[PDB]
């Protein structure tokens, strides 16, 4: 099922937000260790 | 990054690719003024290693890479197509909506003709559907965006015709093996980062020596040039198995080390058959010099190379730059129709006997044409490659120096050329000479030897116009073979002390810190030269090379000698 | 890509833009007319052309134009064959989603661009990868469902690569040709592209470039324009190309002169020459006074070959423009016989242009495929025939001449037939002689053959015999002495001009200002005539490329001395090359 | 630029053809010289070579 889920297309969007999200992941650990 | 400052040469397309690159974004109210789209898809072609990557990466990098950022996807031909049956269109398809949401964006397509070729083999469908959908995603005259297509080719017959039209790859450029002043120019690139710069008596005699290079293969001349200095000034850090022989930077590249990477470099355009255009080499220029000038003002006469005072074609740009303009109508189109006036028929037949260096002559007034387009129709040309018959090669051959005007298609050994061609591509090509108008600059140059004239009056040639262009080489004089013949007497009069050979030190190397007269007559040099010329009686190029071999071997044989009696003896002993 | 484009940007296609309000825009409107009869509109049109002709343009034009009202029609487009993956599934899948969003904003037009790469001729091998999306194209254009008002266009440069299935009623029932245009609508075409323009160009300067653009495209006069257009501002401004920094320009002062079109002209090679076969355009102004002369003759032999100038019946430029200007008026005696008696003029065409080698040949075919503009041309040359390599020469015989013979007006063109009848095989002028004879003589395909030298014999009891050369033979005579005196003359005019008339450009006394960042002529006319008569004695019986020969080596020695007064030199220099 | 060119002029036209009576150790006498010549680069031109490969012509 997942092989038909990931398609190119969604693969590259989600390489987008994949790089998108491991800054979200970063500064919200650096967030959540300052406040 | 890489600049416009890292590129020798082609400054005209460096003017030419800003109006669709650097201009569009920073001008927006001077296209919109017009209603007009930049041409969005350029051809690059020529030979490998001339820098259609390197003009890719600094169009991409330089044009403003601040708050407009230009992104940059590189993809080749053969990457594209795998081996399943629908994922070369649907990979095109990503790529190009990839581009379309970074809007100013170049894609670079390095060897198209892989990707999209022509369509004369190759069934199986799925070329026609990767052209389809090449053809159709590329689109730039309906506004996808600020896509900019660039494709990378070695020659632009090899690309479908459906791609070199308007809205596709409007405009190609050719990216040429660099002359001299270019060569210049991408040396002193290469030679700008050092510590200890070269001079330019140094970079002109480089330029000199370096014929028949491109860009790629002087970056590996100046790489290994440095690599044998770093091998030569410390050779003790080689060897050695121990730890940091720490050393100063006291390293100079000299003429011992470029003489070295030249030997060991070969260029890639000892890869093409033919004759690789180059100048005479400077044994045999004596023998051939005083020939080549008259084909030369020939050549001068009948293609306009001097007084093309009308035709200056550079970057017009700077022609609007340095000049200014100017009933106001006639003074165009009556001096442009005769200004073209001076080309009738451009047609050359070069023949000679048998090894009188037409092999050179050739390859010197290719030289001395470099900013023609060159479309050579020799026999390894053609049987190379498989993909195309002889007849379609030759036509396409002819429309690429059809489309390109200032062009040479260059038969080498026609004498050949006439037997093991057959008569119908013959009559082809007559055809296509025949259909071609007087005022179009497509020179027709053919070197044959010993070929009648029965042939070119009467034979398969009669229909190509070699009836008044016909130049005879003829064998060299004696004043030339006397000439020619004085290099031997000059290597035979040279005291074995200034022969470079090898003497091995007397004291090693050491380590760095751990953290006469010659005995020869005039007599005996005016018998040697006496003999050697009434040898050499009505010989030819080959003849008299095969004499001055013969002759070198036996004066290099005896070169510690300091008693030339024995190398005059043997010398006059083949001779006879 | 699917912008305000409309019907007034396309220009010279004014009887598709009909037939497409015929079958998009009247249905929505009225009803009633088209249920009247009980009768579906017709739906899904096959455009194809050349090249740069207007096909994908129509197609935005029609979803744009249309859609002015509140009645909107949605523009699904696909690239030709960018729908299929490296599975099975998603290439009949995708397309059966594509009908059905279609099927549900009912008014759409799906354009197809390049169906040719979509649905492929089935071919012998790799069957199963096409004739899968073949299959469920077919069966969702016209199945058994009614597929709605989706109006399906495709856009193809050959139309024989797509299937046949498709080339229906129902699915394609309308096959669109876009031609390259004619002088009337590349008139329209540049007017359309310098319209925005700040300072418009005149109206005789358009006509003028409309006659120069012989064998452009509508693409090739937009990059003309573009090109035009970008040279002007390289003429006014060239200190924007080097500087790095946003100069402050006005958009004023910047127009485009008549020097900058020049340019462009040679700066655009055009699909004409990019084509193998010969390229139709008129004689060149310096041969005008050598053939203009037995030219015209031929025009006139044509005029009574192929019944240019006389048309009162085939006149079918526009129908819809001919029901609202003309006016109607048993049945068969006033339509069926006199278009009858009308088509019957035509017999058989054929012309072979028989002159010496070297007499114009390569510039009277050319003028001549000029003078047909509204013909099809379909070279029969050797790099045509042998320049796809696939193909053989009899295939590519066959299908020249089944183009030729589908858009009827049409000429087989066989330049160089001394070269052909000794080169191509002997089988191949016997399938061109069994395809001539087996035509109607009403119909309009024109056999023109130009050769040199070639022999009466070959066509009265030889290989050419079955084509009917009879009455047919034009012989280009070598040309006469006024001929040579115009041309000469034209060559002594240029003799006869001042070292200030001579072009020479500049050099600038001043730099371009930067920018805020945000004698007497001595030759009498004694000379003239000696020169002249020398000319015209040395030319005795000679053909043009001899003519020119003489005229490329006099005009050498006149623009040596281009900027010297004492023109002595130089007509002795003349007198003594002609000796 | 004098002694590269007076020691790249020793190679003229590097030709040779052994030719013998029918079975003189043809086949030995071309392998031993291929053998002495190993620091070149050989191109055979045989038969076997060419008719191998059916692609190219
Ligand atoms: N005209 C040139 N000027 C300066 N350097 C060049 C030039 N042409 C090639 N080079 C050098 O060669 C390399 C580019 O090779 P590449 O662009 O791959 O050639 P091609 O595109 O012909 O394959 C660059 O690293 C550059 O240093
Ligand atoms: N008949 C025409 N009238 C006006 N403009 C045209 C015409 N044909 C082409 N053009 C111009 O040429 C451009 C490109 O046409 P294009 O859609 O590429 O045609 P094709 O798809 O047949 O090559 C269009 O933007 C249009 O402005």
């Amino acid at each position: 099922g997942i092989e038909e889920i990931s398609t190119p297309d969604f693969i590259q969007e989600c390489k987008a937000t994949r790089q998108r999200d491991l800054e979200r992941q970063e500064l919200f650990l650096e967030d959540e260790e300052k406040r | 990054n890489v600049n416009f400052d890292d590129i020798g040469g082609l400054d005209n397309y460096i003017d030419q690719l800003k109006e669709m690159v650097a201009l569009p974004l920073l001008y927006p109210e001077l296209y919109q003024n017009f209603n007009i789209t930049p041409p969005r898809g350029v051809l690059f072609h020529g030979p490998p290693g001339t820098g259609k990557t390197l003009m890719a990466r600094a169009l991409a990098a330089s044009c403003s890479s601040d708050e407009r950022k230009i992104t940059f996807f590189m993809r080749k031909g053969a990457d594209i197509l795998s081996k399943w049956v629908g994922e070369a269109e649907r990979q095109l398809r990503l790529l190009f909506e990839e581009a379309k949401k970074h809007q100013p964006s170049i894609i670079f397509f390095d060897e198209i003709d892989g990707l999209a070729p022509v369509r004369s083999s190759k069934q199986e469908q799925i070329h026609a559907s990767i052209v389809s959908t090449l053809l159709a995603l590329m689109d730039g005259m309906d506004n996808r965006g600020q896509v900019i297509v660039i494709g990378a080719t070695n020659r632009p017959d090899a690309v479908d015709p459906a791609l070199r039209r308007p809205g596709r790859f409007d405009r190609e450029f050719y990216f040429p093996l660099p002359d001299v002043k270019a060569r210049f120019k991408i040396l002193q690139i290469q030679t700008r980062k050092w510590s200890s710069p070269l001079s330019t008596n140094f970079i002109d005699k480089l330029a000199f020596l370096t014929k028949g290079y491109g860009g790629a293969d002087l970056r590996s001349l100046c790489t290994e040039a440095a690599l044998i200095s770093i091998q030569r000034s410390f050779p003790q850090i080689y060897r050695s198995n121990d730890k940091l022989l720490v050393d100063p930077s006291k390293i100079k590249v000299k003429v011992s080390d470029f003489m070295l990477a030249l030997k060991k470099i070969v260029p890639s355009s000892a890869r093409s058959t033919g004759s690789s255009p180059q100048p005479l080499p400077e044994l045999i220029k004596p023998l051939l010099a005083d020939q080549l000038n008259n084909l030369k003002n020939k050549l001068d006469y009948m293609l306009n190379i001097k007084d093309t005072t009308f035709q200056r074609n550079t970057s017009l740009l700077q022609n609007f730059i340095d000049y200014e303009e100017y009933s106001s109508f006639r003074s165009y189109e009556f001096f442009e129709s005769m200004a073209e006036s001076q080309i009738c028929k451009p047609r050359l037949l070069i023949n000679g006997p048998k090894g009188n260096g037409q092999q050179y002559v050739g390859a010197a007034i290719l030289n001395y044409l470099e900013e023609f387009n060159v479309q050579n129709l020799d026999l390894a040309s053609l049987v190379s490659e498989s993909s195309r018959t002889i007849e379609a090669a030759v036509v396409q051959s002819f429309m690429e120096a059809k489309k390109r005007q200032p062009s040479v298609v260059f038969i080498p050994n026609l004498d050949i050329w006439i037997n093991t061609i057959p008569e119908n591509v013959i009559l082809v090509l007559s055809g296509l000479f025949r259909s071609l108008q007087s005022n179009e600059k497509i020179l027709l140059l053919c070197l044959a030897e010993n070929l009648d004239i029965s042939e070119v009056k009467n034979g398969i040639l009669s229909d190509f116009a070699f009836d008044k262009n016909i130049f005879q080489l003829h064998k060299p004089s004696k004043e030339n073979i006397t000439r020619y013949f004085s290099n031997l007497i000059e290597l035979l009069k040279t005291k074995p002390s200034d022969i470079p050979m090898k003497k091995r030190r007397v004291k090693p190397l050491p380590e760095l810190q751990k953290v006469k007269e010659l005995i020869l007559t005039p007599e005996q040099i005016k018998k040697v030269s006496a003999c050697l010329i009434e040898h050499c009686q009505n010989f030819t190029v080959s003849q008299l090379e095969d004499v001055h071999s013969s002759v070198a071997k036996i004066i290099w044989k005896s070169k510690s000698a300091w008693d030339k009696t024995g190398t005059v003896d043997e010398i006059i002993k083949f001779l006879s």
